């Protein structure tokens, strides 16, 4: 019954603090402090490198086209929004960008939201509820992986780029299909892949899984984050590499911050999908817009990438020659195909444990900032995570390096691989 | 001093704040208006087993999809029936500077409100209630938004990187330390977005085996930070502190549903002005009785950074609190500083852990330059020049719009000094209505329902400024005066009278 | 729900349910009595016991469309304030269809069976299995 | 008295008329006179 | 004046009130 005087004793209970006491050691706790913008030449803690570690693939950060078309836009609209675009948050600018967008992809309507983590983690639970199943790539980034534990459902990995497994775990849904008719034709499966993946590195095989969706009646929601403004001869996406017509392949969405140098995310399909995010969409309408200086500056790296569809090629050249001058160092192997920009280094022959292994690893960047180069590792949070990979180093190039710089960049990381390993 | 309560809180200055209750007249014609546009519902739903009637709208490709319909029969019943008849309501564009008068885009639709087209013609002056603009620093040409461009052209417009890896600028130090000595906390940390300041630092912080202490009507990127965390939620009665500590000293005794082992930890996630019934916290009874029962305290005070207070400062400087007695305080900066955004704040201890095992100092890009020397150029401004009489001038608009307004005969909730201001409307065809009538008086308001609030209670929002005048008030107390008889929106049982 | 609102709304639709279906001098018979019986018997059944799900969208993200509308009300909880108007006033309505009726057992058996068919359901042991 | 088409404008709002289309509010006021006028059929007898 | 069912039309006030207290 637990009477007065023992309800007032049990209050003796005391919890656990808010917050572990990280250790020194912890190897995320020092940031590189970068002077001045993070263009090609950088300056990293006082040293005058050449970066591999950004992003933007085609420059497009220091282009006088671009912050003089996003400066003009700032002198008519300030800085900020003020409203949550249902009320008063639209800026025109922001119709001009999603009008724009689709007819790139040739779809049909685009929806633009103003942050790149949230496109996906907020797309995926608008369509998928408590009963259903998706089938993941298992190799997938994180935005992926918190997109569907809020879409409450059922999740099943299949292995990395093997369409043996997928078909291996679609054919035990159609065995529980006609094991309870009456249920099976109230739950919607879903397939969710991206096309060259940021951890692993390569293309999915697209054509074999849409030929595929046919059979097994699932639905596509492709995440090209990575190869939107890079695969293709227009740049128009991973469809284009394949030519598969972008009416079979539904929902897509990337974000505007690694080829258009920019912020915020893009979601670009059908008028029937697309036009159910604007009330639904959980960071769509909950949130404020973006500033239109950064929309201004997205319209103008979009025309840029109309002007000269043959920059794509002098990207396709420039990283296949670092790929092939990366082959014969003792130590460490090469994970990513040619086509591929990202291709990070992984450690051949482990030592032994993770923090043992991440500490070899910074011995090899730290030490190539005192030669002309700056290059990062790959971050991740070892304990939220559904598939750890192995530590690595990022290898990211753009179009503005040139042969000399990238021969340079293989002989220097070879004179320090095999005097440390 | 002034107030002493049995929760331990101490009030130093009187906290008058009044929730009409409906009057039971109007809550009856409020079902028999719901239920109408339901009944008809199903009929404009009918004919959808004959595509003939209705055509040109979205619907499945039907060239090889066979599949499960994607969108339940029965579901959507809301966005296609109830919202799309009164839809020209919300999405307006506008082609200038938010600030006071805006220019809006005109549009019109045939059929009934289901694609649009653009006339051309634009409202050149129009009021506008419906923008956080407090202390107005949404300007095209302000010395505050001069030193913006200047780091604009340099810099460039998006660091295509992480804070953890090359993405962290010299600019993102030099705020996290003036943020740090704006509040009076000893670290900061800044982010990028205010909907995954939420949504990427709760799952960091509690988890499996922790319980949180939701309010009954928080934002939604609270709920849904709770909800990718893991921990147990329950949820309290709206700034009741009888339903909280029912509910805190009856889960210290029990536990852990199923193994009844006692929790790990306790949290408890508040806010400050809430937006929907705009309405401050009790905030010395909180902290009175989280010292009891050794929970901590999600402070959130994001529609009251710039926007409350002596010095505007935060809802800590308004009860006279000091702020190192609360653990963690979140903050988003599109409201007052007019830029995007968002920080956390506390001691050096968590920070470092956020630093560490946040996800978004590790998956997701940070702030982009020129908005990040919008909020800095602006935050030392409010230190002095003119920055504390911007704020004195957004204490006295509030006061007196309130008295003008609750003097007419209108349902206003909230507190007496809390610069959102919700007008009552408890139908659903005068939602529709009272957002059409004021464009024709030349103003411009925003009226929600069911996506944000409660279905039965709809009301109607009247975000106040700084940069509003007497003269532009008094215009606009003229024509809510005249829509107020045309819909008869006047229906309060007590009256005001000066 | 506002408890007097609601309860107020529903009552007032029995008082605009009965004096529609009254005299109406074709049929000029007291037996409007039972037909109130009747057809709010079989209303009660479609928008408590037979329509499933909810009319909104992404409520709480996936939340139990399974589940019916008598049984997702008042988030499960056995007896509280309403679960008993609802149970206690279809049955007061047998008793005003017995001293306007004067029982002679042919529209009787039309009214305990459609009193069963609403009793039945409401019992708090067979939850969930139609 | 003129003043009717206010009066009429009240029926619209406090019955959700306002934003039903135009060639199907009729359904609705067509009904309402005929159960008005299925009630002043009710009216004589009993 | 019943005809046959009175007895069970009396056990139902008796629900009534077994089901009120809870
Ligand atoms: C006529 C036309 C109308 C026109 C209108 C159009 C409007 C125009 C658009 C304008 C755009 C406006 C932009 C500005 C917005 C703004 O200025 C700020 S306005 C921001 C206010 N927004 C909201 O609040 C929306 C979300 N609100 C909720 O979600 C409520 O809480 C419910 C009562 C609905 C859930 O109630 P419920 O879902 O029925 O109950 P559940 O248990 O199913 O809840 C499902 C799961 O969430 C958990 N949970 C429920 N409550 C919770 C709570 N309190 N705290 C923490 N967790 C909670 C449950 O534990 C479940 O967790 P799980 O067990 O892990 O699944
Ligand atoms: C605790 C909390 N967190 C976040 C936000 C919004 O985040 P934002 O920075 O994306 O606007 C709000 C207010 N949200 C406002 C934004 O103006 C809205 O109208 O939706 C809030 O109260």
């Amino acid at each position: 019954l637990t009477v007065k005087e023992k309800e007032e004793l049990i209050e003796e209970w005391q919890p656990e603090p808010l917050v572990p006491p990280v250790p020194k050691d912890h190897p995320a706790l020092n940031y590189n402090i970068v002077s001045g913008p993070p263009s090609h030449k950088t300056v990293v803690n006082g040293k005058e490198c050449i970066n591999f570690a950004s992003f933007n693939f085609l420059g497009l950060l220091d282009n006088p086209r671009v912050k003089a078309a996003a400066l003009a836009s700032l002198k008519k609209y300030g800085v900020g929004t003020c409203g949550p675009r249902g009320f008063y948050g639209t800026f025109d600018v922001h119709l001009d960008l999603e009008d724009r967008l689709a007819k790139f992809m040739k779809t049909e309507e685009a929806i633009i939201y103003s942050y790149g983590f949230a496109t996906i983690a907020s797309a995926i639970p608008a369509y998928s509820k408590r009963g259903d199943i998706v089938f993941v790539d298992r190799a997938a980034c994180f935005a992926i992986q918190k997109g569907l534990q809020a879409s409450r459902s059922d999740i099943k990995l299949f292995k990395h780029n093997d369409m043996a497994d997928l078909e291996r775990l679609l054919k035990e849904q159609e065995i529980e299909d006609q094991k309870n008719p009456r249920k099976a034709r109230v739950t919607r499966r879903f397939i969710v892949v991206e096309g060259l993946y940021m951890n692993t590195g390569t293309i999915c095989p697209l054509p074999e899984l849409v030929k595929l969706k046919y059979k097994y009646k699932a639905r596509i929601f492709l995440e090209e984050s990575l190869s939107f403004g890079v695969l293709g001869e227009h740049g128009r996406g991973v469809t284009e590499h394949y030519g598969i017509n972008i009416d079979d392949i539904d929902l897509i969405s990337a974000n505007m911050e690694n080829a258009l140098a920019s912020i915020g995310g893009f979601c670009c399909g059908r008028s029937f999908v697309i036009d159910h995010q604007r009330l639904s969409g959980q960071g769509y309408c909950f949130s404020a817009s973006l500033p239109p200086l950064l929309a201004a500056a997205a319209i103008e790296a979009l025309n840029i990438m109309e002007e000269n569809p043959g920059i794509f090629a002098v990207l396709k050249e420039k990283c296949g020659q670092i790929h092939k001058a990366l082959q014969g160092i003792s130590g460490l192997k090469v994970v990513g195909e040619s086509l591929s920009p990202a291709f990070h280094l992984q450690l051949e022959e482990s030592t032994g444990s993770r923090e043992q292994d991440v500490r070899l690893l910074q011995e090899i960047v730290d030490q190539c900032m005192n030669r002309s180069i700056a290059l990062t590792q790959a971050r991740y949070l070892e304990k939220e995570e559904k598939c750890l990979p192995p530590p690595s180093i990022r290898v990211v190039v753009t179009v503005e390096q040139t042969e000399e710089e990238l021969e340079r960049a293989a002989s220097t990381i070879k004179e320090v691989a095999q005097a440390v390993l | 001093i002034h107030h002493v309560t049995q929760n331990g809180g101490l009030y130093k200055r009187p906290f008058n704040e009044a929730f009409e209750e409906t009057p039971m007249l109007v809550a009856v014609l409020t079902y028999v208006g719901y239920g109408v546009l339901t009944l008809f519902g199903y009929l404009r739903d009918f004919l959808r087993y004959w595509r003939i009637e209705k055509c040109h709208h979205a619907t499945e490709r039907e060239e090889q999809k066979d599949f499960v319909s994607l969108y339940q029969d029965f579901e959507n019943f809301y966005t296609r029936n109830l919202y799309m008849r009164i839809r020209d309501n919300w999405n307006r564009p506008i082609c200038s500077v938010p600030g006071a008068r805006v220019d809006i885009m005109e549009r019109q639709s045939h059929d009934y409100n289901w694609s649009f087209k653009y006339t051309g013609n634009i409202i050149k002056g129009v009021i506008n209630m419906g923008s956080y603009n407090y202390l107005g620093f949404a300007r095209n040409t302000g010395s505050c938004q001069e030193a913006a461009a200047k780091v604009l052209e340099e810099y460039g417009a998006g660091v295509c990187s992480t804070r953890q890896e090359i993405g962290n600028l010299d600019k993102h130090e030099e705020l996290e330390e003036l943020v740090a000595r704006f509040l009076g906390v000893e670290a900061a940390m800044a982010y990028g977005m205010g909907f995954a300041t939420n949504s990427m630092n709760i799952p960091a912080l509690v988890g499996k085996g922790c319980l949180i202490l939701s309010d009954e009507l928080n934002h939604a990127s609270l709920v849904l930070g709770a909800r990718l965390s893991g921990a147990t939620i329950r949820i309290f009665k709206h700034n009741n502190m009888q339903s909280l500590e029912k509910l805190l000293k009856d889960a210290i005794v029990y536990g852990q549903p199923r193994t009844r082992r006692p929790w790990k930890k306790i949290l408890i996630l508040v806010e400050g002005i809430y937006s929907m019934e705009g309405s401050i916290v009790r905030l010395p009874e909180v902290i009175a009785l989280k010292k009891k029962y050794k929970a901590y305290l999600y402070l959130d005070e994001a529609h009251s950074i710039g926007a409350l207070g002596p010095t505007g400062r935060g809802v800590v400087e308004y009860f006279g609190l000091d702020p190192e007695d609360v653990d963690v305080m979140m903050g988003t900066f599109t409201k007052s500083f007019g830029a995007s955004g968002g920080y956390i704040g506390g001691k050096k201890e968590l920070i470092d852990y956020l630093r560490t095992h946040s996800h978004s100092a590790v998956y997701a890009t940070s702030l982009s330059p020129p908005v990040v020397e919008q909020i800095i150029t602006s935050m030392k401004c409010i230190m002095g020049s003119l920055g504390k009489e911007c704020v004195q001038q957004l204490a006295e608009n509030t006061r007196y719009f309130r008295r003008r307004l609750k003097e007419m005969g209108f349902i206003i909730y909230g507190n007496e000094d809390s610069p959102v201001v919700p007008l009552m409307l408890y139908m659903p065809a005068k939602i529709g209505a009272f957002g059409r009538e004021m464009l024709k008086r030349n103003i411009g308001v925003v009226v929600v329902g069911f996506p944000a609030t409660p279905i039965i209670e709809s009301r109607a929002r009247f975000c106040l400024s700084a940069a509003h005048t007497k003269e532009i008030l008094d215009t606009a107390l003229k024509e809510i005066d005249e829509v107020g008889d045309l819909l008869q929106l006047k229906y309060s049982r007590h009256r005001l009278v000066p | 729900m506002n408890s007097r609102g609601i309860w107020l709304s529903y009552v007032l639709a029995i008082g605009l349910l009965h004096i529609v279906l009254l005299s109406i001098p074709f049929v000029s018979v007291p037996v409007v009595w039972t037909l109130t019986n009747l057809i709010h018997n079989m209303g009660m059944y479609i928008f408590l016991h037979t329509v499933k799900g909810t009319p909104f969208e992404t409520p709480d993200q996936g939340k139990a469309r399974l589940l019916t509308h008598w049984e997702q009300m008042d988030y499960g909880v056995q007896f509280t304030a309403s679960r008993k108007f609802l149970t206690i006033t279809p049955i007061v309505l047998y008793f005003l269809t017995s001293f306007y009726t004067k029982y002679d057992q042919i529209h009787f058996v039309l009214n305990t069976v459609s009193l069963m068919s609403v009793l039945i359901p409401k019992l708090p042991q067979l939850h969930g299995v139609r | 008295w003129k003043q009717m088409s206010w009066f009429y404008y009240q029926y619209l709002l406090v019955t959700a008329l306002y934003m039903l289309e135009p060639w199907e509010r009729t359904v609705f006021n067509s009904m309402l006179v005929s159960i008005v006028g299925m009630a002043l059929y009710t009216g004589y007898v009993f």
